[PDB]
């Protein structure tokens, strides 16, 4: 495949400030196209609130990609006075972090906050709520969002349900949330679209419930300590283009972790898979995209923490990723693939992101972020690309950050996101964050040229006796040499430049006499640089070859070997987006053909 | 044959390629047109095709124990002798052995529990309000238990730790659970603490009862589960504790169940565990930084330790520690009484169960070399097809003898020897095998570099012809 690892195009973030910690596409192949990156411990600007973070939007499109914050809310108002008392006025907002689960999609984003805490009402407490910033209609208005802020706020009831820890907008406008500490920490998945939400907001009111709500059960007593919430994605494996919600469960099940998949308009159990082994922490990542190429989207699901015993019997600290192929009845079985893991303690699967068709063969593409692998533990980000039976376990591109060790871990791929296309050539880009010191990578996709090149010789013998052709002069034996060369290659611009080298006698050791030489030229080798219309005809040169004089060289057995080879112009100018086409790893760039001496 | 398929040039790619594959310092049979490659062979060719016995270099590998200690048995009891002495339980404790690529080298090892071992004891337990019941009756038998382990050995020293949950904002705060017990009239009914040790391990019994009686307790967290981090700092770091290096002993007293890495980032925390003490005056300081170990994380150091942690757990939370077990190896589970009085007898069963068990590990084993188990275990129970690494229900003084199967494989680390050490877990002692390959013939020492025969120095001359250097092929290095 093809990513464009030399050019990284970093952003950046204010030192001592945890940076990307959530990085998200924003109005995708449009105007105005920008990249969100959360920042959970920056500094925000209200002087009463210390660590509040805000997330940055970043209007990419230049060289320098510098960026400003957004400002969801830098205010005191709504905290203060709850009844109207300066003593006890408030539990405190500052060190909630603000980055940790930000995304959003068409024009209305949201960018949830874990670890908010608030009094409620009835006695002081410290109940860790958790509240999401909802925005809607470019950034018009403000929304506020904390549908666990209830009456019945309790470390029993929905106190601790800290709310916001995982989300995402579903694709008909739903956003769909994950607390999960509600309700003794069993969790609770709480979902509404933006119309109930808009119309059912109120201000004065702290405690305002949403009218048109979604919500998970209390469960019993034997279900504590579960954490339903951790992880929460949108799918389609109810058959019907309704989305259905995955939800993993990281404790559950006595510790072995299960994740659940639910009913599109009604929250329900459906279909929900278990981990294999104690501890795993099944469910710290769950994704779910059509993997298969049949239409019908699968389950990815990574356990960071492992055992994979080896040939020395020590445990290791390897995560595996889960597949789970989903079938035209709708249930998905025990697991179909593991792409498990290869460093000491790289939490392997602790992000889990989808791709859409990087080759664009119809195949979605994944990646899969190890925090801590690779050599000086500083994090890797693999690829592994989409096969009609599956993802292949070769991880294609190994991405690698370009600094130096510190003595912090950079956490690279601590946070990704890609799909939809940013720079609008067609060809989608990965981004990936390093909240190690300051470091948020927005990569780019190079396209693809998918060339052929086709080597011809006419007469396949030579003549001595059959001197056709005149050399200054003096008849020469001489057989024609023609090659053709067509490519194809889409969102290419319409020329694409070869270099296109033909090599005479080639096998030929170096100070050996060269048997076949260009007529034209005098020489053994042709270079030559050539303009090819995409998705044109092939293109032809025609040259005549003649062999040399029977007194200049003693070999008449070994055939004349020529060799054709070409890859892309190094020269060429960049698209408009900086990149550089690659060529198509199928794409047989040296073609041999021999000719003989009868 | 496949060492004709190798391709050799030098001895080495012919000893790497395989091990029947063989050299000839003669040179003679190989033909001039032929290339380096038709010398390496298999012994049965080579003798076939004329060459002389002394001409091929075949050296195999042997078994050589350097260090050798005779085994404790000295009598005690039915005569009179001196008790107190120093310890050895394994017999072989440093052996050279070399190594050829696919020679599976064999060597054989003994070991016996020494009787009257010293150990040390350590309690781990949660001074949470559900343990109220409890620790009004462990503190009265500290003592009881210096009197009851007087069987087990001559001394031995035994020490306390206390920890409760985490002051991590989501972990730390109550319901309001309306009961305001009036615990003590000194205000000592201090806020959780992530972990504190008071007593270290020390023989004088009177410490435990005049240190512990001024032991507090914490109240009424929701679910507090905070004990790894504990488990951690006590396993790794033992100066600051005191940990001698005897069979040592850890005792987790729990109730409803424990917390794994990951947890803390619902607090905010995200960095793994160091791995490093952090115990300012006593108490663990760096908690709110770093985050809980891993299940795992928590058994490489434990192993690495040879710490034996033993799990006091309730009634109700028995079979996650049950699954426990079975994942950290050398660890016991036990069913505790409700009101903590069976811990006598809980410890000395516990001992018991893991005494018998002998568990072997490795330790950073190199690319090439695997190693296989098989055990001859008590009277009976020697089972290998089902992997054999350890061993039980033997009596006090037993003798077993594991036997440990090297077989090299395609090696590049031709750096002499590398060191790797074989111990069975809970046991100081072990057995660190010095393993050499051969990646070099003994006529190789004697090749004369630059030597005429090689086109007038364009080559190393050895083994019976010349191995050429970079840019130069032929029979005698003549081309470039
Ligand atoms: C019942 C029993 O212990 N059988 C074992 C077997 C083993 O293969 C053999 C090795 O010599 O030793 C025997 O004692
Ligand atoms: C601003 O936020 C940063 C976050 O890194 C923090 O280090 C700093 O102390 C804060 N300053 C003030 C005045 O709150
Ligand atoms: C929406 O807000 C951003 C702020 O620059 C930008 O996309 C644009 O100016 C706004 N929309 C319109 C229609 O101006
Ligand atoms: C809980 O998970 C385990 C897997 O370790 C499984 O064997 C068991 O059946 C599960 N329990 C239920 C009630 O499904
Ligand atoms: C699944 O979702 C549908 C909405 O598409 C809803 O009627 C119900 O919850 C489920 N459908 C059933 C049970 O037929
Ligand atoms: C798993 O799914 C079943 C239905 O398929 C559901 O009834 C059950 O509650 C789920 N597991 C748990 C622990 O709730
Ligand atoms: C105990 O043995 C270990 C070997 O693992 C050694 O490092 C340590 O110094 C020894 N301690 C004493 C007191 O002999
Ligand atoms: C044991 O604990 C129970 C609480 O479940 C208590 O009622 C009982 O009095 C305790 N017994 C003793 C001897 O401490």
């Amino acid at each position: 495949f093809n990513l464009d690892a030399e050019a990284p195009a970093v952003l950046s973030g204010p030192p001592g400030s945890l940076f990307g910690f959530s990085v998200e596409f924003y109005r995708p192949g449009r105007d105005g196209v920008s990249v969100l990156v959360g920042a959970p411990k920056a500094n925000t600007s209200q002087p009463g609130v210390l660590q509040g973070g805000a997330v940055y939007v970043c209007p990419w499109g230049t060289s320098p990609i510098q960026c400003s914050t957004i400002q969801f809310d830098s205010k005191g108002s709504r905290i203060l006075e709850s009844s109207l008392y300066s003593e006890e006025p408030v539990e405190y907002k500052s060190l909630q972090w603000f980055g940790a689960t930000v995304r959003a999609h068409g024009s209305s984003i949201l960018a949830c906050a874990p670890l908010y805490s608030w009094r409620t009402e009835k006695d002081p407490q410290n109940d860790p709520v958790g509240t999401c910033y909802l925005s809607t209609e470019n950034f018009t208005r403000i929304l506020e969002y904390a549908p666990c802020r209830s009456d019945f706020g309790s470390a029993a009831g929905q106190g601790y349900c800290q709310g916001g820890f995982s989300a995402e907008f579903t694709k008909t406008g739903r956003v769909v949330l994950g607390g999960p500490g509600s309700y003794f920490w069993q969790g609770q998945i709480l979902s509404a679209t933006q119309e109930q939400i808009s119309e059912s907001y109120y201000p004065q009111y702290l405690i305002n419930p949403v009218q048109g709500q979604l919500q998970t059960r209390q469960a019993s007593s034997v279900y504590d300590d579960s954490y339903l919430g951790y992880s929460v994605a949108v799918g389609e494996f109810s058959g019907d283009d309704t989305e259905d919600f995955v939800a993993g469960v990281p404790k559950g099940n006595l510790t072995y972790g299960y994740v659940t998949v639910l009913n599109g308009s009604d929250i329900h159990s459906l279909y929900n898979v278990s981990g294999e082994q104690m501890a795993s922490y099944f469910g710290y990542a769950v994704a779910a995209t059509d993997t298969n190429g049949d239409g019908l989207d699968d389950l990815l699901v990574g356990a960071p923490l492992l055992m994979e015993r080896t040939a020395d019997g020590r445990p290791q600290e390897v995560g595996r990723v889960y597949i789970y192929l989903q079938h035209p009845e709708g249930i998905e079985p025990t697991p179909s693939l593991t792409l498990t893991g290869q460093d000491e303690f790289g939490r392997f699967g602790s992000s889990l992101t989808p791709l859409g068709d990087l080759d664009q063969d119809g195949y979605n593409d994944v990646a899969i972020g190890a925090p801590f692998g690779g050599e000086a533990q500083q994090g890797v980000v693999f690829i592994f690309p989409g096969g009609p039976g599956g993802l292949n376990t070769k991880p294609s591109q190994v991405l690698q950050p370009l600094w130096a060790a510190g003595h912090t871990p950079d956490f690279f791929g601590s946070a990704l996101r890609g799909g939809r296309d940013l720079d609008g050539n067609g060809y989608p880009d990965l981004i990936v964050g390093s909240f190690g010191v300051d470091k948020a990578l927005v990569y780019r996709g190079r396209p693809i040229i998918s060339a052929s090149a086709s080597l011809t010789i006419f007469p396949s013998m030579f003549n001595p006796e059959e001197r056709s052709c005149s050399l200054e002069g003096n008849p020469v034996s001489c057989i024609n040499l023609s090659f053709c060369l067509n490519a194809s290659g889409k969102h290419v611009p319409n020329s694409i430049g070869f270099e296109v080298e033909l090599q005479l006698d080639w096998q030929k050791q170096k100070g050996g006499v060269r048997r076949a030489l260009f007529l034209a030229s005098k020489q053994a080798t042709l270079t030559q640089t050539l303009l090819i219309q995409n998705g044109a005809r092939e293109d032809c040169r025609e040259m005549k070859i003649y062999l040399r004089n029977e007194s200049e060289f003693r070999d008449k057995l070994s055939p004349i070997h020529i060799a054709l080879n070409f890859s892309l112009d190094p020269k060429a100018p960049m698209d408009s987006h900086g990149l550089r086409p690659v060529l198509h790893y199928q794409s047989k760039s040296r073609i041999e053909d021999k000719a003989q001496i009868l | 044959n496949r060492c004709l398929k190798a391709n050799a040039k030098s001895c080495g790619e012919c000893i790497q390629a395989g091990p029947n594959c063989g050299w000839c310092t003669n040179t003679t049979f190989l033909q001039e047109g032929m290339p380096t490659s038709a010398r390496c062979d298999d012994l049965e060719a080579l003798k076939k095709k004329g060459c002389h016995p002394s001409d091929i270099e075949n050296p195999r590998g042997s078994q050589t124990i350097k260090k050798n200690k005779n085994v404790t048995n000295r009598s005690k009891g039915m005569a009179e002798k001196l008790r107190p002495e120093d310890i050895t339980q394994i017999q072989p404790q440093q052996l050279l052995l070399k190594l050829r690529s696919g020679e599976p080298q064999k060597f054989t090892l003994k070991f016996k529990r020494a009787e009257d071992y010293p150990i040390d004891l350590y309690y781990l337990m949660d001074l949470s309000y559900s343990m109220k019941d409890d620790l009004e009756n462990v503190k009265s038998l500290g003592t009881d238990l210096m009197n009851e382990m007087r069987r087990i050995t001559s001394d031995f020293r035994i020490g306390f730790g206390s920890f409760v949950e985490k002051t991590v904002m989501p972990y730390i705060s109550t319901t309001p659970a309306k009961l305001r017990n009036p615990c003590t009239s000194e205000q000592n009914c201090t806020s959780p603490f992530s972990y504190k040790n008071v007593l270290s391990l020390t023989d004088r019994g009177e410490f435990f009862n005049e240190l512990v009686g001024q032991q507090r307790i914490s109240g009424n967290l929701d679910s507090p589960e905070g004990g790894f981090d504990a488990i951690m700092q006590v396993a790794v770091c033992g100066s600051l504790i005191g940990w001698r290096n005897v069979t040592r002993l850890l005792v987790f007293s729990t109730d409803a169940g424990f917390h794994f890495a990951g947890d803390g980032k619902l607090g905010g925390i995200v960095l793994p565990n160091d791995g490093q003490c952090h115990l300012e005056n006593n108490v663990y300081t760096m908690s709110h930084y770093y985050d809980y170990p891993s299940a795992i994380h928590l058994v490489q150091k434990l192993s690495e330790n040879n710490i034996q942690t033993i799990f006091a757990v309730t009634e109700e939370f028995q079979p996650v520690y049950k699954e426990l077990k079975n994942l950290i190896p050398k660890s016991a589970v036990g069913t505790l009484s409700g009101n903590s009085s069976n811990v006598i007898q809980l410890i000395i069963d516990a001992y018991n169960s893991l005494s018998s068990e002998v568990i072997l590990e490795n330790s950073k084993l190199p690319d090439g070399v695997t190693i296989n188990y098989k055990s001859y275990c008590k009277n009976g129970v020697n089972g290998t097809g089902e992997n054999g690494r350890k061993c039980s229900n033997i009596s006090i003084g037993d003798e077993v003898q594991f036997e440990i199967s090297i077989t090299a494989n395609k090696c590049p680390n031709k750096e002499s020897e590398n060191q790797l050490k074989l111990n069975p877990l809970g046991f100081t002692e072990e057995v660190e095998v010095v393993l050499q390959f051969i990646c070099k013939c003994n006529c190789q020492s004697h090749g004369i570099p630059a030597s005429p025969k090689c086109h007038e120095g364009n080559g190393t001359f050895e083994c019976g012809a010349c191995r050429c250097n970079e840019g130069r092929v032929g029979r005698h290095c003549e081309c470039s």
